[PDB]
């Protein structure tokens, strides 16, 4: 029998051995008795969870916006910070991530696999020369200069 | 000034004392709303909390005990309603009652026979006043076609526990009760019952009138009839009593709907109902964001319970002073 | 979001989108340019009735179609718990044993709506005494003194505590 | 302290009141007053003297004057009472 | 007594005094006048008040 | 005109085009309207800033 973790009250004797236990999550009974922390509960009518509905078809609305200038002609300085605007534009963000190696991926309040998986309203893609070394300067919060 | 200076009579040495004689009978008034009861609410936990995600409620599964707690005390206060309710029908198994008649009053326009089930006063007072917490497939499959609270699934209403008819069956028994009930016969007697007139001893009692004014009281007992036509045309707002009872109508819907607001909404603005429900797509991440946002839940529904159990004690303690006016009083 | 249609048009129509005073979008325009309202995801309500004496567990539905909800449904992830446990729909649908088998029983289950539940429908039997339409009185007299009655608890008082703070601690 | 009978806090039925201590509390033992049998009774009559039947406790009754009980045991009063009556309704020959 | 209304207007106070002292108690209007200053002891209570 | 931040109370019609709007910042009863978030409010004794 496989084995998944669960709640259940156990009753022990004077032993000390479970003769008798309660799943708590298999039937309304069993859930009310784990509620009341009692083997017996007095007749009562008694609220349990309610039945969800199944989520399926997820209906999602598709033009892909050019990306060559970002990776085109001289990036500016970090003070001469570069964006591009995107809207309304499918965007191709595994094309990106293989043209140039990370040496560091960072997300702030939000996941890399989150935002390819959902539309954006606006995109803005950032392209400027810093220096490697000084990760820790520049962030989104940080004392660096 | 708002001084609206009270009648003055003017004390006499002689032992002969001026009195002041009334005209006019002025029968009928509007009267206040004892409140009696609340709205039975009861919250499923588990549901409204992680918006029925799978990963939240391995989380909520920590806080589990704190949520059937809340549960339990909701199913207590709502039990208290049902034994005040029953309590306040007791006063109708006394052993008086009168046949109910079409014509109840030879001259009377009464608005208490039932059309045909709700006599007409009921009836008006309930259609002026709005409720939308009660709903019976009816508001539910309305919102499949286009109420709310099984959607949301903050909070699910509880039915009053009897039936409005039958309880209407009981006021005309009730009805029936006072003429026979306010006689000068010991226990229970039907009496003359003459449409709640107790023929002249109700009259004696509220005023001391003659044998011939008796009669001319007959004549103005017709004036009685539509002065009673006037007060129920006077079911406006501007009364206050009126008003009484839409307040008590709308405190108990505001108050479920608000909280239940409170509970599913933006929340913590981080938060944003499931916290990085799609903003992270790692489960420690938005497993951290969603803890903070439970315990907030959790600590608004606590406010929400505390305040229906004081309502609870409140209601019950108005039951019992309406009991009471029904034990003088009727 | 998981949403359920056809609306009347709603909205600028600049904006595909559409709120009312709240975070949630009643959405619209999702394909194409055809008004598409969003409703809120639907949940079937489930309450347990259960007696001590017979060891019986009824599952009961409130407001909700009887023909809707079926049993161990595919279309919700759980009927009510992690597995189950046809009445007409007077207050829902109940599944219990038997149908309404209705009977002259005052209560006892206490049910939501009206069932006295030893689904059995609870009776009044008041007491009328008939009055003549002529001048008459219909005296009722007990026939057995009854003396004696149950009184409630008056509660009184209550207990008197007190903490000493910063030792409990 | 004494019986009530008139909007009745007791138990719902009042003849005798006792008290009990209670842990924390206080106890009573309220006194109560079965089936009832209903008699039909004419509404008052008018005798050809002065003096005329009239309705003043229980009273009411049919032919033969008086012949009503206060108590609920039946023909506790024989029908002594008499006294003077103030006035005489409609329908004379009857209070009616 | 004011059974029904304010139509009974207004009485003596000192009389209605004396009337409601004999129904409340057995105290009577011929005891009252065999009792010597019982005003001047109703004046004593409020002092002691 | 210089926009600047500024809380303010707006009805939108059938079309969702807004039609009325209330500064909160200008006015003791326009800051009263915004409390209640009713366009109209009954009359009423209400403090102020």
């Amino acid at each position: 029998y496989k084995l998944q973790p669960l709640t259940f009250l156990l009753d022990f004797s004077v032993d000390g051995y479970i003769r008798r236990a309660i799943d708590c999550g298999f039937n309304d009974l069993s859930q009310l008795h784990c509620s009341y922390e009692s083997f017996d509960v007095e007749s009562g009518v008694y609220s349990v969870s309610s039945f969800e509905a199944k989520p399926s078809g997820s209906v999602v609305e598709q033009v892909e916006c050019d990306f060559s200038p970002l990776l085109s002609g001289t990036p500016p300085q970090v003070y001469n910070f570069k964006r591009l605007v995107f809207t309304n534009c499918n965007y191709n963000l595994t094309k990106l991530l293989s043209l140039f190696s990370v040496n560091d991926f960072t997300c702030s309040q939000i996941s890399p696999a989150a935002i390819a998986s959902n539309c954006y309203s606006s995109l803005i893609l950032d392209y400027f020369s810093y220096p490697l070394s000084m990760k820790s300067d520049l962030s989104v919060s940080s004392a660096g200069p | 000034i708002a001084f609206n200076h009270p009648i003055q009579v003017d004390q006499l040495n002689s032992s002969y004392f001026k009195l002041s004689i009334p005209t006019n009978f002025s029968f009928g008034v509007t009267q206040e709303y004892i409140q009696t009861t609340i709205q039975k609410v009861t919250v499923d936990c588990k549901q409204y909390v992680c918006n029925g995600f799978q990963k939240c409620e391995q989380l909520l599964r920590e806080y589990g005990q704190f949520c059937s707690k809340i549960n339990q005390a909701l199913h207590g206060a709502n039990l208290r309603q049902d034994d005040s309710v029953r309590n306040l029908f007791a006063s109708v198994k006394s052993s008086q009652s009168s046949p109910i008649i079409p014509g109840f009053g030879g001259d009377f326009n009464l608005t208490l026979l039932e059309p045909v089930a709700r006599s007409a006063i009921e009836d008006l007072l309930f259609d002026k006043v709005t409720i939308a917490d009660p709903g019976y497939m009816q508001g539910y499959d309305d919102c499949m076609q286009q109420i709310c609270a099984q959607y949301v699934a903050g909070y699910k209403v509880l039915p009053p526990l009897m039936d409005v008819n039958m309880e209407a069956a009981y006021t005309s028994s009730l009805l029936g009760s006072i003429a026979g009930v306010g006689w000068t016969a010991g226990l229970s007697s039907f009496a003359a019952i003459p449409f709640a007139q107790s023929i002249f001893y109700r009259l004696n009692g509220v005023g001391i009138t003659q044998q011939v004014l008796s009669e001319n009281q007959k004549l103005i007992a017709n004036k009685f009839n539509q002065a009673l036509g006037a007060m129920q045309t006077g079911f406006t707002t501007t009364n206050e009593a009126f008003q009484k009872v839409q307040d008590a109508v709308n405190n108990n819907a505001q108050a479920l709907s608000k909280l239940a607001s409170e509970l599913s909404n933006t929340f913590g603005a981080i938060s944003a109902s499931i916290g990085d429900i799609i903003q992270r797509l790692d489960v420690l991440e938005q497993d951290a964001q969603i803890d903070r946002l439970i315990n907030g839940r959790l600590t608004t529904l606590n406010a929400f319970v505390a305040q229906q159990l004081v309502r609870s004690e409140s209601a019950a303690l108005s039951a019992q002073l309406a009991k009471d006016k029904v034990n003088e009083c009727v | 979001g998981r949403g359920v249609q056809n609306c009347t048009a709603v909205g600028v129509r600049q904006q595909r989108f559409v709120y009312d005073a709240y975070q949630n979008l009643v959405g619209y325009y999702s394909d194409d340019g055809n008004y598409y309202c969003l409703r809120a995801c639907v949940s079937v309500p489930v309450s347990v009735i259960y007696d001590k004496e017979t060891k019986t567990h009824a599952t009961l539905f409130g407001s909700v179609a009887c023909e809707h909800i079926s049993s161990t449904m595919s279309q919700y992830s759980r009927s009510t718990r992690s597995m189950l446990k046809p009445v007409g729909c007077v207050l829902g649908l109940v599944n219990s044993s038997l149908f309404v088998e209705d009977c002259k029983l005052p209560l006892g289950q206490s049910l939501c709506a009206l069932p006295d539940t030893p689904a059995s429908i609870a009776f009044n039997h008041p007491i009328q005494v008939d009055q003549l339409n002529s001048s008459y009185f219909k005296l009722s007299i007990p026939t057995n003194f009854s003396f004696g009655v149950t009184q409630e608890y008056i509660q009184t008082t209550i207990q008197k505590v007190t903490v000493d703070c910063k030792q409990y601690v | 302290k004494a019986q009530s009978k008139r909007s009745g806090f007791c138990g719902q039925g009042h003849i005798v009141s006792f008290v009990v201590n209670a842990p924390n509390g206080l106890y009573f033992m309220h006194v109560g007053y079965s089936n009832h049998i209903e008699v039909v009774s004419a509404y008052g009559l008018c005798d050809a003297a002065n003096p005329t039947n009239c309705i003043a406790p229980v009273n009411g009754y049919f032919i033969k004057t008086n012949n009503t009980r206060i108590v609920d045991e039946w023909s506790y009063t024989g029908s002594s009472f008499y006294a003077p009556e103030p006035i005489t309704s409609l329908n004379t020959k009857y209070v009616a």
